[PDB]
């Protein structure tokens, strides 16, 4: 079949809208304004 | 694909055969004998096939792909057809290359054009008729022209085959009507071998 | 194929292959995340799985 | 592994051609090939007509490929369990009058990127020849071939349509061995054959003496000899 490493697919519009909406409810608590930034696993087991 | 119409050699010599218009490395060659049906002989270029002498060998510069038999013998008397991969996953085929292993030894094409008859213009219908024969290779394109102009209707041209005397003939049907016979004074006959032609023309 | 899920020792499963494509759709209904350390506090802070 | 082509050998024109393979040896459902159609016309180059494959992926209940020109008048289809390649073609012309050939693809196709790639046929079919016609069993129409070079001129008698074939011209009721020629049929536009013939003889001979072919047809009960005259 396809040659191809396994795949996960999510949609660009469905992932932000969702993002918009947790991001101010973090702001409930780390106050009315400030900086949010996101990132990737820092690392250990390839489970975590 | 743009191959070559016709080839020669001798027993022993060596013969190349081009194609182009290949982009990729999917070429392939096929071999046909007259009457009979079509053989693969290569394969993704150089690759050989089974039960496929080592003498078969394929390769491709640039845009141009081509097919080398040495040795040659007369089973490898037949039309070479080359195809490749296109596009997405159409494929295409050239019009191919006759390739002949004929006894000597080599001549010029004969060629004797026949006008409609008086009795065929009674049927209002208008039929030339060029017979080219006595040439070696056994692959002639035929062309047709009115006065000056070429004519690119009604042709009607046949694979040649091989006679008694081992001289391959063919023969090419124009068919038109005598509204445009009679208006248009000579017709030519144009009959290219090998680079050089041969021409006859025929006025009522 | 092979996974020791729990961090168990001991045991490992082996998962076996399966004929055809796989296909399979799922809802993401919630994540797992943690927060920085390095503090820097009262400026930003950073998210992660 | 063996490829036998099955079907009608003559159809009228704007019909229904319809054409099967039987395969011998190997499964359609092998995912190593493709199966379809290659159609030779007579006198002529290699033509691609199309090929398809139930193994899929996962958006796909298969793979079907058609010649863009054929597309829609053509439909491709496989039968796995019963081993058979079958081709449909609707609206047929004397244009689509070929050989026929069951063809047998190889390529990248049981390791492919994206969709899979087929580009040679490995494996043939002795194929057969399927002629389109609108008309029946024809006459052949004869017109004599009046001659003008070298001390010996040549002259020959026409052939014009007919169906089926063969066509056998003597001259003079094969009186005359040496010098004597004669030229393969030619398949018509209009789904009919042609021919013709040819002698050579001194312009001494030209005179009370002259040349008559006769011509013989079986199937439409055909003889007739015509006499040539400059
Ligand atoms: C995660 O997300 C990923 C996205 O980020 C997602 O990836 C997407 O996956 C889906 C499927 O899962 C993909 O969708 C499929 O795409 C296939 C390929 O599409 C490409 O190719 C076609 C064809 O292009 C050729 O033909 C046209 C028309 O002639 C020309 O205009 C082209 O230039 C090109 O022509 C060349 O080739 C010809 C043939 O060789 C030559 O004759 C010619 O001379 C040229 O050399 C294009 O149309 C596509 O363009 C579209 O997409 C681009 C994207 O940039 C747009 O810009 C553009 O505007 C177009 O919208 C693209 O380039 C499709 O073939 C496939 O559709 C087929 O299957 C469905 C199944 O339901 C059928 O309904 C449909 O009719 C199609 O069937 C035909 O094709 C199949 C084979 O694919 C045959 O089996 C079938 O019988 C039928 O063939 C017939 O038609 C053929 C012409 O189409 C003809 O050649 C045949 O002979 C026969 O008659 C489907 O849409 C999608 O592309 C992925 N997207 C990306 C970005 O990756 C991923 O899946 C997600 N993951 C998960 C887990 O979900
Ligand atoms: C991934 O790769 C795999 C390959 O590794 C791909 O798998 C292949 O997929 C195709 C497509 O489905 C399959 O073809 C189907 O075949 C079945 C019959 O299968 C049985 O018989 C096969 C042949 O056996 C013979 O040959 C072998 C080899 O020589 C020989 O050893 C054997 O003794 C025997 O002589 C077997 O190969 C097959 O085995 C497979 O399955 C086993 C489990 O059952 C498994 O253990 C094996 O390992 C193997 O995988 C099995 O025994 C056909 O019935 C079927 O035809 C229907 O389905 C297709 C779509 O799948 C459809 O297009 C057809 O039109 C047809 O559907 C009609 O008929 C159905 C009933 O027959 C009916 O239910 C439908 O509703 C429909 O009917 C309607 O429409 C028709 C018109 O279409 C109409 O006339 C009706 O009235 C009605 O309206 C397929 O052709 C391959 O078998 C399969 N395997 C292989 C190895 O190729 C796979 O596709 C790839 N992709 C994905 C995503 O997985
Ligand atoms: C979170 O929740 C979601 C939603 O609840 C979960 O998503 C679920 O995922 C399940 C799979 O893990 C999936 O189960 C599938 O159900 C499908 C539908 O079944 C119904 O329809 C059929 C008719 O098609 C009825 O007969 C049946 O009774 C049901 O009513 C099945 O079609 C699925 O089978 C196929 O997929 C699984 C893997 O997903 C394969 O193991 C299985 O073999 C099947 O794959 C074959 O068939 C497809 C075509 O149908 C081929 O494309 C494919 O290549 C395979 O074909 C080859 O292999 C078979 C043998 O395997 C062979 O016979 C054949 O010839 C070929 O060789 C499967 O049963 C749930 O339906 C789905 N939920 C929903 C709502 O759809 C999600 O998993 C959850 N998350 C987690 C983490 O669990
Ligand atoms: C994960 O996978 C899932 C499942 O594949 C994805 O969810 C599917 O997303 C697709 C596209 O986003 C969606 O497909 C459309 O569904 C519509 C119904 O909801 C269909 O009507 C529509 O079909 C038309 O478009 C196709 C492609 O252009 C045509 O092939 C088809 O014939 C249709 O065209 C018709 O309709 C027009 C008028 O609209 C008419 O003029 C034509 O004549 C013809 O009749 C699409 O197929 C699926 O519905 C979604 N499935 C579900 C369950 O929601 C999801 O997006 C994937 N996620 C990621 C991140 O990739
Ligand atoms: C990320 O989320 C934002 C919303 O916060 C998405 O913006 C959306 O963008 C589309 C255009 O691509 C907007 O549609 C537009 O609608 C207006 C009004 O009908 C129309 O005038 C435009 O022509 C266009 O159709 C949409 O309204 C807008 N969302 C909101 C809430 O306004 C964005 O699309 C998301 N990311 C991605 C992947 O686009
Ligand atoms: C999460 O995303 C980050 C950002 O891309 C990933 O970090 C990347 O890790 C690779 C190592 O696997 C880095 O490659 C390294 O590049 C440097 C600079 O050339 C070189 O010195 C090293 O020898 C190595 O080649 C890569 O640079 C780094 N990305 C960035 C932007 O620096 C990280 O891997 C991701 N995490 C997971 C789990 O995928
Ligand atoms: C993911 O969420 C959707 C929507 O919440 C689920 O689909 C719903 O299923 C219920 C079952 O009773 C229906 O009543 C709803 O109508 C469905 N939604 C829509 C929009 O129609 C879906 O089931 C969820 N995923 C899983 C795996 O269950
Ligand atoms: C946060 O916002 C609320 C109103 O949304 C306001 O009353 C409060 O003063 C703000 N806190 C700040 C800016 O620290």
């Amino acid at each position: 079949g396809d040659i191809r490493q396994a795949h996960c697919n999510v949609s660009k519009a469905t992932w932000n809208e969702t993002l918009g909406k947790v991001v101010k409810q973090l702001r409930k608590h780390f106050g009315n304004n400030t900086i949010i930034r996101f990132a990737n696993s820092s690392g250990g087991d390839l489970e975590v | 694909l743009t191959q070559p119409p016709s080839a020669s050699g001798s027993p022993g010599q060596s013969i190349t055969i081009s194609c182009t218009g290949t982009s990729n490395n999917f070429v392939s060659w096929y071999q046909q004998h007259a009457g009979k049906a079509p053989k693969l002989v290569i394969y993704d270029v150089n690759k050989r096939p089974s039960g496929v002498p080592d003498r078969f060998s394929g390769s491709k510069s640039g845009n141009t792909a081509s097919l080398t038999v040495s040795g040659l013998q007369t089973d490898d008397e037949a039309v070479y057809y080359c195809g490749s991969l296109v596009g997405n996953w159409d494929v295409i085929f050239g019009g191919g290359t006759k390739l002949t292993v004929l006894g000597q030894p080599k001549a010029a094409p004969s060629v004797t054009l026949f006008p409609p008859s008086s009795e065929e213009l009674q049927a209002n219908k208008a039929t030339l008729v060029c017979l080219i024969s006595d040439f070696y290779p056994g692959a002639v394109t035929v062309a047709w022209k009115a006065d000056s102009s070429p004519v690119k209707a009604g042709v009607e041209t046949t694979t040649p085959s091989k006679q008694s005397n081992n001289k391959y003939a063919a023969s090419s049907y124009l068919s038109l009507t005598p509204e445009q016979w009679k208006s248009h004074r000579s017709y030519s006959c144009q009959v290219t071998h090998e680079g050089s032609t041969v021409e006859k023309t025929v006025a009522p | 194929q092979i996974i020791n899920m729990w961090q168990r020792i001991g045991q490992a499963m082996y998962a076996p292959p399966i004929q055809g494509v796989i296909r399979c759709v799922s809802n993401i209904t919630g994540l797992i995340l943690t927060r920085d350390g390095g503090s820097t506090n009262s400026t930003t802070e950073t998210f992660r799985p | 592994p063996q490829l036998q082509e099955s079907g009608p050998t003559l159809v009228e024109a704007s019909e229904t051609l319809s054409l099967t393979c039987a395969v011998s040896g190997d499964s359609t459902a092998a995912c190593n090939s493709f199966w379809g159609w290659v159609r030779q016309p007579p006198g002529k180059g290699l033509e691609w007509v199309g090929s398809l494959s139930h193994c899929a992926s996962y958006w796909n209940r298969g793979w079907t490929y058609h010649n863009p020109s054929l597309k829609s008048r053509l439909t491709l289809a496989l039968d796995t369990p019963k081993n058979l390649v079958f081709l449909k073609l609707n609206s047929v012309t004397a244009a689509d009058t070929a050989t026929y050939y069951c063809a047998r693809f190889g390529g990248e196709v049981l390791r492919y990127t994206d969709w899979p790639k087929p580009a040679w046929v490995d494996l043939w079919g002795r194929g057969t020849l399927v002629t389109v016609s609108s008309a029946s069993t024809k006459g052949p129409s004869v017109f004599p071939l009046a001659p003008s070079s070298g001390g010996t001129a040549a002259l020959g008698c026409l052939v014009k349509d007919y169906f089926p074939e063969p066509v056998t011209v003597s001259w003079n009721s094969g009186a005359l061995t040496s010098g004597v020629h004669t030229f393969p049929a030619v398949l018509q536009s209009s789904g009919l054959y042609s021919l013709s013939s040819v002698v050579t003889v001194p312009s001494s001979s030209l005179g009370t003496q002259t040349y008559i072919c006769n011509v013989n047809h079986k199937p439409s009960n055909t003889k007739v000899d015509k006499r040539v005259e400059p």
